[PDB]
């Protein structure tokens, strides 16, 4: 039953080999998992170091020839497309809950069986889902829980160093971004600037919008406050013919006359311009006036912008002049003619960064912005990139916080809760089956694997600080009121999860049992491992 | 036949934790780590490195070495780009931050295979390092009044050129202090607007000579030919000079403009419009009083001899990056055209001259009073080009020793040769103790991990290890009748080299260590530490 | 750190080859265990082959290098001294509970807290022991119960056809040398011998003695009913003078006048054993005459006892005499001129089987034999040690009911109770630990082997009759009654155990989970094998 050049794993053959191919992939992102895990460096063929301990990078920055991370790379994909984050809990989720599926494999289990053990108890996961979850009030002045959410998105990817430092920023930039109102909220509106010059722990939020290429000269100057910004289109730099050619005047009569001719178009709009300057914020103080001026600046406009203290600016990014046309509200005006006082725009503080290779501009402090620029700073190029993914990931956590008024308590409390209740549900209730109670407890000791995960990272026992959560669930379960319990990491002990504030999207969790769920049963419905097509 | 477990990926390489490889990832540190134990010290020394095209390149520093090397393993990488944090901005300590990070890494190994946890190990260093920053604003001794004066210079210069070029510190320190206090205004309680950059200083050398005959100029040297008949102009001040962008020739048009001769007739119409036509721009130069002419671009034939008769030196700079420097002096500026000499952007030269120094003629640029110079350069001579080009490297480490006067901590200090090494080690394992958990193994570890600079000293200069050492730490640790401790809190290494009983005193040399330089050293080295202890796993693929 | 000569494992790899070698013994003995089992078939390399499914007797034919093995075989040397029975059980509960216990070394847990958790559990089945085992009267009457418990110990070493047979053979062995008070039983007294050419199922009890040597004679009585025995322990062979001399003759004639003269030394002993004959029912009817005669027999006596038809025998073992004067009741006479009426015992009908190779005596229907024998036939070499094993291991397995007035259900019936009693009873007391909880449920876990290994050699899926037993358990205790239930291996549902009449003898059980305790802990305490003294 063969041809040439085939291989072909069939009876449970196959079940063994795709378990052990996916203990591999699940020890690799166990040490990854929680804040208390390994940050693992990878380089594939670029010599660029990156560190990160997101489970979806991982998998895209390394070519893994074992078809079954190929479907876990897939069920990656799908995670961060709709929650965002948990890719490496939901890969953890998989892979031991295919060790406890293999070892009643061997017991005669029937594939099929397991796989319906887990649509059972799916359903009944749902149904504490929706019991254990609690529901977060719509109210803005959450905010200080907001920084309970932050820090357990933080502390995860960073040294737990820098999630002090980025816990004011992350915070206060979904709240400055999102208008109080039912809505929605837009990540794109946030910019993110990355800078490799300054220390990581010298950060901050940028709440205006930041641009690259500010104007140079010695007089201009350093911090203007409350300054009006104007958008120009028009070129006030010296322009030449479509086809090469100079001007070379061999007298000062000459001058003036092939010089005219390039600031003729300069001068009728740079005179214009002045003129605005004199008719407004001419006498009153605490009052700017500042030039976009996407196009370039020739060095005579320059000593005139000086003479009044202008801030002159040049080369301007199209993509930003849209958003300063939000931030400041200035229309783009295409011909100075026809310019208004009505046009200008307002702005607060306008401060430039003096650094010799790349400068800085602030349009910070506006009174309707609607805009938020997150500058990223670190000394090496992998801190850059660490940040990076934690920014990105902790923008999208508080996301789904503020969309979802279902809020889920971590530090394990939602896994042990929900492996203890999976496990006394059917036995009080009987009403799954006979045969399959089997299966359905391979779904529930696999739900501990979290909880053991993150104190094994740590170096705790796995064993001593799940009695001890049972001691205390126990406890629980006797008196009559609420009581959530959790795993304290730091401690060693248990903790009350709503009061340490560390919190899980409900989301995320939710499509977390149901994403592992068909992707782990998929892997043990492949009896036969087909290779043809060649 | 033989199969192979864990490796489910590619037959690339893979580096798990399973098989130790955390230790042998610092094996393959510590083998670049004794390199820089060689490195850092009076006793350290060049090492000759030959690049893939044929150039021999020869500096003791260590920073500039892993340019020159070659790195596999990019376990090294990080050490490395941790190395440049600190050769970026405070310019000095790059020996500091590579050897303690990698002794870091070996205390840390004891941890490791007596089973703590590499989690507990980071958070000990982390709660280590926020009690040593506390510390070192307490262990400040001295405080720099920042009066750049000569004398004051001297202090600080003079450890930076130790343990890289010794013996000639008494001399490079003279050298160095001068061309500092040439590029410094006058000012006092100001850091508002920064003035010392890091290219206001440039390093020249010729053969011949020594290094007492080196002198120090207020200004930029050239060591070109003035590519004329006039040798340097008079001594009257203020002499205009003029940068041009646009070659010495007759004036062509922008695009094409080449000269053909058809006939003889247009022969002796462009000849002679070439000799009439830049005669006439040269007169109009040297009307305005310009007798100075900077040419970025070649320089025509007949141009030369005009300017040979109106007494105008000739000069050409083809590098942009001198022109940047020549701006900042005089106050120049290249113009796009030529026979154009507007005074508004022509410079002021008080005195430009053509002397001989080390055997060759060379025509230097400087000043005397007005039109104050932000950039010096400084001639070296000597007879040895291998320790000529040392000395060019160890400049450059002075000069950014200087720019850590501004406002950061720039005028604290702390005892240096060991000295501060030693002392921190009492103070965290006073806090050790202190502190209960886990912690304790990785706090104690982290102030033992500072003996390997005192030892490094002492085994480098020949000293034993069992004698000299247990000597610093009775130097450091003492037991006064009292409540206030007392005497010597000066005592050092000392690399001796001539003879001594124990240790000397810091206050006799006056060698000491900035703190912005130390306090930055110590984050990097930790932060490095930090990266390197929290991988537990390497992917690679070939290439 | 090493010596020559030698080979050592270290860390925890030391455990697992000896629990993985200790696994490859159990898939061995995991067929054959049971009355569903398999007989296997050993070859020494000699010419000899062995049938026996006993797991003592096949662990002491092979030869096994793994060191844990060698131990398992030595726990079972004190099994079969002290239970008789059972030894392939042991082993699986000691294979199976370092495979449950493998699982939970691999999660890190200290063997001590498992060593520990075993210990724990098995004081607690000791106590669970004396309240599931059924108190069984001391009465005589119980032989109809009895065949039961022959079942049980002869199904499992025969193919169910020889069980019928051997019901009323091996149940009456046991009963008819024990006399009817507490005292005890003495299966000495019990002689198994054994004869080829026939069929297994022609094997029937002999209540008296087998002898070996017959009577050789065309005219000595085949059948003789109420004769009475006399052990003679004078030589009736060819005697020579009391005197030191030689034949001298002339002629063939004269040699038979010398040699005359030495045989009247037997014919006057001839002649006072024929008057006894005569004197004590001599003509009387229904009456007989039969001489033991442990020494030989000259062919000339052997004409003059069939005159009288008189049993003659010669060349007796010096072993079966003594059984012989037990059995009959006469004294043993040296000398024929002292022979005496009284020293005559009496007897039953004597039959002698006529075969051409070897003719059997039989001793039966006595007034006091106080002894039996089990006659064995059988035509191959496996067939006789077949059932033989199966004798020896039948006659101590009635032997322990008994004297122990304790009995067990079998067929699974204390395995799986205790298993759901340690289970509960561990929730609700904990009062050993919470990490000891790991080594209560690897116990556990580890009794249920003994009924899945029964159903999976008949079979029927050990899934579907694991779940109808616990269905039903649970039944039962939701009626608030008693209700024993067992695994029933021809239908493959469950069964009632006291109706079906599978027993186990209460001393077999109870050195049965503390043996198999005992020793697997042990085995568990080995931190690393030493290779010394070569």
């Amino acid at each position: 039953l063969l041809n040439p050049k085939a291989e072909s794993l069939r009876r449970d053959a196959a079940l063994k080999v795709n378990v052990t191919s996916a203990e591999g992939l699940q020890s690799v992102l166990e040490t990854n998992l929680g804040p208390k895990g390994t940050l693992k460096m990878l380089v594939d063929g670029a010599g660029n170091i990156k560190l990160t301990k997101d489970g979806k990078v991982l998998l895209t920055e390394m070519q893994i020839q074992s078809p079954t991370a190929v479907l876990i790379a897939r069920a990656a994909a799908a995670q961060d497309e709709i929650t965002g984050d948990g890719t490496t809990t939901v890969v953890c989720l998989v892979g031991e809950l295919l060790r406890q599926a293999h070892r009643f494999i061997q017991e005669g289990v029937h594939p099929r069986i397991i796989t319906d053990g887990f649509e059972i108890a799916r359903k009944e996961s749902m149904k504490f889902l929706d019991e254990f979850k609690i529901s977060k009030t719509n109210l803005s002045n959450d905010r200080e829980f907001l920084l309970q959410v932050a820090r357990s998105s933080l502390l995860t990817k960073v040294d737990a160093d820098l999630t002090e430092v980025l816990t004011p920023i992350v915070t206060d930039a979904v709240l400055s971004v999102y208008d109080a109102q039912a809505d929605n909220l837009d990540l794109h509106m946030v910019e993110i600037m990355q800078m490799q010059h300054l220390s990581p722990k010298d950060t901050t939020f940028i709440k205006g919008l930041v641009l690259d290429h500010g104007g140079r000269h010695p007089d201009m100057p350093t911090r203007v406050k409350n300054a009006y910004v104007l958008i120009l289109n028009v070129s006030l730099e010296y322009e030449k013919t479509e086809v090469n050619s100079g001007f070379f005047y061999s007298s000062a009569d000459q001058r003036d006359k092939l010089a005219a001719s390039e600031r003729k178009f300069v001068d009728a709009k740079l005179k214009k311009i002045i003129d605005l300057k004199n008719e407004v914020c001419g006498m009153d103080p605490d009052k700017g006036f500042v030039i976009i001026n996407q196009k370039g600046i020739d060095p005579m406009s320059l000593d005139v912008f000086a003479k009044h203290n202008i801030l002159a600016l040049r080369r301007a990014k199209r993509r930003n002049m849209e958003r300063l046309q939000l931030v400041t509200g200035g229309e783009a005006q295409n011909s100075v003619e026809d310019l208004s006082p009505q046009i200008l725009g307002f702005s607060g503080l306008v401060y430039q960064e003096t650094i010799g290779e790349e400068k800085f501009t602030y349009v910070t402090e506006n009174t309707d912005p609607k805009s938020c620029t997150i500058l990223i700073k670190g000394s090496t190029h992998y801190a850059l990139a660490q940040t990076k993914d934690a920014v990105r990931d902790g923008l999208r956590a508080v996301a789904n916080v503020l969309k979802d008024k279902n809020i889920i308590p971590g530090a394990g409390a939602f896994y042990i809760a929900l492996s203890r209740y999976l496990r006394s549900a059917n036995m009080n209730k009987l009403g799954a089956k006979g045969k399959t109670k089997t299966g359905i407890e391979a779904f529930a000791e696999a739900l501990l694997v979290i909880p053991k995960t993150l104190v094994k990272n740590s170096g705790f026992d796995p064993l001593d600080v799940l009695a001890m959560v049972e001691d205390e669930l126990d406890d629980a379960q006797d008196s009559d009121e609420t009581r959530y319990v959790g795993v304290d990491l730091n401690i060693g002990d248990s903790c009350d999860p709503t009061i340490e504030g560390i919190w899980d999207s409900y989301r995320v969790l939710r499509n977390a049992i149901t994403g592992a769920t068909g992707i782990a049963s998929n892997l043990l419905l492949c009896d036969e491992l087909l290779r043809a097509g060649r | 036949q033989n199969p192979n477990a864990g490796l489910f990926k590619q037959g690339y390489n893979s580096y798990s934790n399973a098989d130790g490889q955390i230790i042998k990832s610092i094996a393959a540190i510590r083998e670049l780590h004794q390199m820089c134990l060689t490195s850092m010290g009076p006793c350290g020394r060049n090492k000759i490195i030959v690049n893939h095209l044929g150039k021999i390149i020869i500096t003791n520093d260590a920073a500039t070495m892993l340019r020159e090397l070659d790195i596999v393993h990019p376990a090294v990488k990080v050490l490395v780009m941790a190395t440049e944090q600190q050769k970026i901005d405070m310019g000095d300590g790059t020996n500091l931050v590579m050897i303690l990070a990698g002794e870091l890494l070996n205390v840390s190994e004891k941890l490791i295979s007596m089973g703590l946890s590499a989690v507990e190990i980071i958070q000990g260093y982390n709660m280590a390092r926020k009690f040593t920053l506390k510390e070192l604003d307490e262990m400040v001794v001295g405080e720099i009044t920042d009066k750049n004066d000569k004398n004051e210079l001297l202090k600080m210069i003079k450890p930076v050129i130790s343990s890289k070029k010794y013996g000639s510190e008494d001399i490079l320190s003279e050298l160095v202090s001068e061309a500092v206090s040439h590029v410094l205004p006058v000012a006092q309680q100001a850091g508002e607007i920064p003035y010392f950059n890091v290219d206001s200083i440039r390093v020249v050398k010729i053969m011949g000579g020594s290094l007492s005959n080196s002198t120090v100029i207020k200004g930029m040297v050239f060591n070109r030919e003035p590519e004329g008949h006039v040798k340097s102009l008079s001594e009257d001040k203020k002499h205009k000079v003029a940068v041009f962008t646009c070659p010495l020739d007759i004036a062509n048009t922008e695009t094409k403009g080449t000269v053909l001769l058809h006939n003889a007739q247009e022969m002796l119409d462009f000849s002679k419009g070439e000799e009439k036509q830049i005669d006439a721009m040269m007169k109009e130069i040297a009307d305005m009083g310009v007798e100075c002419i900077v040419a970025g671009a070649g320089v025509g034939e007949l141009a030369l001899h005009y300017l040979n008769r109106y007494g105008i030196l000739v000069l050409k700079v083809p590098s942009k990056f001198e022109l940047r420097r020549l701006c900042r002096v005089c106050g120049a500026t290249p113009l796009p055209r030529l026979g154009a000499p507007t005074p508004e952007e022509l410079g002021l030269v008080e005195t430009v001259k053509t002397m001989e120094i080390g055997g060759d003629r060379v025509t230097v640029f400087k000043q005397e009073q007005g039109e104050i110079s932000r950039t010096s350069t400084i001639i070296l001579r000597g007879a040895t080009q291998n320790n000529l080009d040392d000395i060019e490297r160890a400049i450059d480490d002075g000069v950014a020793a200087v720019k850590g006067l501004m406002k950061p901590s720039g005028g604290k200090l702390l005892p240096g040769a060991g000295a501060t090494e030693i002392e921190l080690i009492s103070r965290i394992t006073k806090y050790g103790e202190r502190t209960p958990g886990l912690l304790q193994l990785a706090i104690k570890q982290f102030a033992v991990a500072f003996e390997v600079v005192p030892r490094t000293l002492a085994e480098t200069a020949g000293l034993d290890v069992n004698e000299v050492l247990p000597n610093l730490y009775a130097a450091h640790n003492v037991t006064e009748p009292g409540a206030v401790k007392t005497d010597h809190l000066y005592k050092g290494v000392d690399i001796d080299g001539e003879s001594d009983e124990g240790v000397k005193d810091i206050r006799e040399e006056n060698i000491y260590d900035m703190l912005a330089t130390k306090k930055f050293a110590i984050n990097v080295a930790t932060e490095a530490a930090t990266t390197v202890l929290s991988i537990d796993q390497i992917i690679m693929a070939k290439k």
